[PDB]
């Protein structure tokens, strides 16, 4: 926390502070966040942390500490700078997506993809599955996975 | 314990407990005073050395008894985190007491799947454990050898994984003598498959099994419920892996059980289970009663059995028609030719006063089995009395005697009976027969067993002949064809001599001039005789195969012409009507009465020798063999007397040593029993370091050399490269991890353009 030393620009800064700004759910319009909505900033901001590692920046946060303890752009800043520190190349991605691919024709079953992302891992969401699959499967009902991972890394 | 939560109920009996592992590992032990020493009672005991004196050792058996022994005699004890190793191919110390006592301990905690090397053994429980249902079978689906423990589903589904892995037929050839368990591991490996494509193929698989049974299955003195026929039951599966189609090829049914009984066995459940009085139609529709004992053919032996319900059995078996899609007409036509071979072997028959002709004695059970039969009672009767034979546009008649028309009485109900359990297996086949895609199979071969009787005949030593084989092929499997196939890929390797070879006793009974070849020939002789057999067999044989020898004959026995050294035993075998036997002459007057039959059924399943057909379903099913991948099943009788939990040490050791099953373990460990293609290696584990492949070969090489590995435990050869079983289990292992890993990445990379979505929403209504 102190140890960071920001490098950022202060025109970077003030970039941040905007869209830090722009996830406020606060009643008083305080411009501040929940620990729990600090991913979502980190990503918004360009980041693609692992839940482990926002929980690890967080200092390991009880689930009532994500839900409702607050959090300033002061003490965001450090942490977003950190993170921006520490991947996965499409390669790997790739190869993941494989595992899945039976024949080696390079697709993979819409509800087999749907079922992995959900099951193994850091589980996503029902929901967040929906919404990530939307219009990315074919007439066939199937998933050309290497097109998928330029999809998400383009995203 | 949490690891073990989807199996439910099942779990203590599959693996034992995290308390039991620390305990276990913890217990008193001494590498130095803990060891094992022969004993001429028990093959083995443990001991605790007590003195070291000159080249002996002096020490205390578990049963409190000083032995002195030689240094060369004492085997050392596993450490405690041996016990009940899951695979024996793990072993430290690998030799017959360290496999005999870690099969012992599972055993006695009620763990009867024991792996061993790339194999499996299983000790019959005597008992019914909850190790066998859907929740079971859920919980094994797609487990890798380690995460699993041993059971007939693992596997099951490790040869699934081969199969779609390597792009190859698979076959489990599950041996064992009489009453060891391999119908019972059959019927598994098929729930196993059915269950997992049932989250009405499914429900006609597993329905396949008591329907045949019924009339394929029978008491003996070793196995209540003895298979007296051969079985390879084919699941086809789609070239992804789903189920498509099965089929049943059914050998060699032993047609002298359906007439005959030995003093301690039954003849077909079928009988049995229809004389019950369960269905009380059935003995109205049959002109039959309710006494077994009322029918000569079916209670020369014994006619109950402690451990079956044979009321509870005919409505499995009328239930197993009904799913197998059998009509009204199809089952009561098998009903109704049943109870005609009761009422077949009744008719009576005695001398004409003046000369050596036989003439029917009484008509009344000839009369009800010309009626099931839809034959006419006179034209049955003259048949049998009189055969035909055409001489220039006339039938003449051929003389009979009793001797003869009871012969053939007997003869004719043995081929209605086998004719209609063929019948059988091929309607079956039609209804398992889907017409859907297929690529692959997982063929199950469940064989009649090794058996030793009080009287052992042509019927003995067709079986045993069997079981012979079927260890040879075991041989060849693991120690020749593995070596050769080690030189082939140009592997060092250095040619290990197992000492597992059945050849000289094979080459006794199926080559030229051997058992089979000598009956064959003799049979072609109008004036040979069972003497003449016997004589051919000691002139060409007695010290000249070591496999032939003298019959051990004992007093209050039955009498035995030879013995023969076979895998398992010294067989004494009765050679009384073999020629008979081998030849099974029909009286054709008879047949062309059952083709001309009423009853549709009897009308179409009559529309050179049983060695000769034995030895060409023998070889053909050896080469259906060799096209495919076997994945071996030991089954194991752990006692003489059908108690559960209990071991006889020299009949498991017996067992162990004949199966050869440390051999088997040890060109595991020594050799290198998994292997991959180089384009199928790129496919699987270019994902364990994608930077090290960016030539086939050469990228193995550098995936491989760039891993925190043992070296020493994977070598390339011509177009594969070779693993020991232990390092494929690792690189499994970490492939798993590295694929949870990746899709961790690729979750985190899928949040971020879920939060940039909604961000750049909540941009376009201010900023953007
Ligand atoms: C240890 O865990 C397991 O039991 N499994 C893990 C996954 N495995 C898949 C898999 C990987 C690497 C190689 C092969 N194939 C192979 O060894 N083929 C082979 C070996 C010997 C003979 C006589 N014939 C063909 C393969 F299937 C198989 C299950
Ligand atoms: N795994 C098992 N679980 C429970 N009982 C078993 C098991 N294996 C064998 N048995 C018992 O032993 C009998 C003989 O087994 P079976 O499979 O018919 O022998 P075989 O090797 O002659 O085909 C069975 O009917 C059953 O009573
Ligand atoms: O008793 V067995 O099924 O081996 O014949
Ligand atoms: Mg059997």
């Amino acid at each position: 926390p102190s140890k960071i030393k920001i490098e950022f620009t202060p025109e970077q800064i003030e970039e941040f502070k905007e869209a830090f700004t722009l996830f406020d759910r606060t009643p008083k319009c305080e411009m501040k966040i929940t620990y729990g909505q600090c991913g979502d900033v980190l990503r918004a901001l360009g980041q693609n942390p692992t839940q482990a590692e926002v929980l690890r920046v967080l200092g390991k946060p009880k689930q009532e500490e994500l839900n409702s303890k607050m959090m300033d752009f002061d003490t965001f800043l450090p942490m977003l700078q950190h993170i921006s520190k520490n991947t996965g190349t499409y390669e790997d991605f790739v190869e993941g997506l494989r595992v899945f691919d039976k024949e080696g024709n390079g697709t993979v079953m819409g509800a087999e993809l749907r079922h992995v992302l959900a099951t193994l891992g850091e589980k996503l969401t029902e929901d967040e599955v929906e919404k990530l699959m939307a219009g990315q499967e074919d007439s066939n009902g199937c998933i050309n996975y290497e097109a998928f991972v330029k999809h998400i890394m383009a995203g | 314990d949490a690891e073990m939560a989807a199996f439910g109920e099942a779990a203590p009996y599959l693996r034992k407990s995290e308390k039991e592992r620390l305990e276990a590992q913890t217990r008193p032990f001494d590498l130095k005073k803990d060891v094992f020493v022969p004993d001429d009672k028990e093959e083995f005991v443990k001991a605790t050395i007590l003195s070291r004196e000159g080249g002996k050792v002096t020490a205390e058996t578990e049963h409190g008894k000083t032995v002195t022994v030689k240094e060369d005699q004492v085997l050392q004890q596993n450490p405690p985190k041996f016990d009940k190793i899951e695979d024996m191919a793990m072993l430290t110390f690998l030799h017959e007491p360290a496999v005999l006592y870690n099969l012992k301990e599972r055993y006695a905690s009620w763990m009867i799947y024991t792996y061993s090397g790339l194999f499996c053994v299983t000790i019959n429980p005597y008992k019914w454990l909850p190790v066998y249902n859907a929740e079971v079978v859920a919980a094994y689906r797609g487990k890798k050898r380690s995460e699993a423990p041993p059971h007939i589903f693992s596997i099951s589904d490790n040869a699934y994984q081969y199969m779609l892995t390597d792009r190859e037929n698979q076959s489990i050839l599950i041996t064992g003598e009489s009453g060891a368990g391999k119908t019972v591991n059959t019927k598994r490996v098929i729930q196993y498959f059915a269950v997992i494509a049932a989250i009405t193929l499914e429900d006609q698989i597993i329905q396949a099994n008591p329907a045949l049974e019924a009339f394929g299955n029978a008491k003996t003195v070793r196995n209540d419920n003895s298979s007296r026929f051969g079985k390879f039951i084919r699941i086809h599966f789609g070239a992804t892996g789903k189920l498509a189609s099965a089929d049943i090829e059914t050998y060699l049914l032993e047609k002298s059980r359906v007439i005959f009984q030995l003093k301690a066995e039954r003849d077909y459940h079928i009988f049995y289970q229809i004389l019950s009085n369960k269905k009380p139609e059935l003995l109205d529709m049959l002109l039959i009663t309710n006494n077994p004992y009322d029918y000569a053919f079916i209670s020369q032996g014994e006619t109950t059995v402690a451990s079956i319900d044979d009321a509870e059995e005919l409505m499995a078996t009328d239930n197993a028609f009904d799913v197998l899609g059998f009509t009204t007409e199809e089952k009561n036509s098998m009903y109704k030719l049943t109870g005609a071979i009761m009422h077949f072997g009744n008719m009576k028959f005695k001398l004409k006063q003046r000369e050596e002709q036989a003439e029917p004695d009484g008509t009344e059970e000839a009369d009800k089995s010309a009626y099931l039969m839809g034959l006419n009672s006179a034209d049955l009767l003259k048949g049998l009395c009189h055969p035909r034979v055409k001489v220039g546009n006339e039938y003449v008649t051929k003389g009979q005697n009793v001797q003869q028309v009871v012969y053939a009485k007997g003869a004719l109900a043995k081929a209605v009976y086998e004719r209609m359990f063929n019948w059988m297996v091929t309607r079956i086949n039609a209804t398992l027969e889907t017409k859907q895609p297929r690529q692959y199979f997982i063929g199950v071969l469940d064989i009649a067993g090794f058996e030793i009787f009080d009287f052992n005949s042509f019927e003995q030593l067709c079986i045993n002949f069997t079981n012979e084989k079927l260890q040879q092929f075991f041989n060849h499997h693991m120690f020749v064809l593995e070596q050769e196939e080690y030189k082939k890929e140009g592997i060092e390797w250095e040619f290990i001599d197992f000492g597992m070879d059945l050849q000289a006793c094979i080459d006794l009974i199926e080559k030229p001039m051997g058992i089979m070849s000598i009956l064959e020939e003799e049979c072609m002789f109008p004036k040979a005789t069972d003497m003449t057999f016997k004589a051919k067999l000691f002139d060409n044989h007695l010290g000249k195969s070591s496999n032939f020898q003298k019959p051990r004959n004992i007093k209050g026995k039955p009498e035995a012409h030879f013995s023969l050294i076979h895998y398992a035993g010294t067989v004494d075998y009765n050679i009384i009507g073999w020629l008979q036997k081998n030849k099974d002459p029909l009286n054709e007057t008879v047949v062309d009465l059952y083709k001309k039959s009423s009853l549709k059924m009897l009308s179409s399943l009559f529309a050179q020798t049983v060695s000769a057909l034995h030895r060409e379903n023998l070889n053909k099913l050896m080469t259906n063999l060799r096209s495919t991948h076997p994945h071996f099943v030991r089954c194991i009788i752990p006692n003489e007397t059908k108690s559960p939990g209990v071991i006889d040490n020299p009949l498991v050791m017996h067992q162990l040593r004949c199966n050869g099953v440390l051999e088997g373990i040890r060109i595991c460990r020594k050799g290198f029993p998994n292997r991959i293609l180089y384009g199928d290696f790129r496919q699987r584990y270019r994902i364990l370091n994608p930077a090290a492949i960016p030539d086939s070969r050469k990228g193995a090489e550098k995936l491989l050399g760039s891993l925190d590995i043992d070296h020493n435990q994977y070598k390339f050869g011509h177009t594969k490269v070779f693993f020991k079983a232990g390092l494929l289990g690792l690189l499994e292992e970490m492939r798993d991890e590295r694929l949870s890993r990746i899709i961790t990445r690729i979750q985190a990379q899928s949040r971020g353009v879920l939060s940039r979505m909604e961000f750049k929403k909540l941009l376009e209504r201010r900023d953007s």
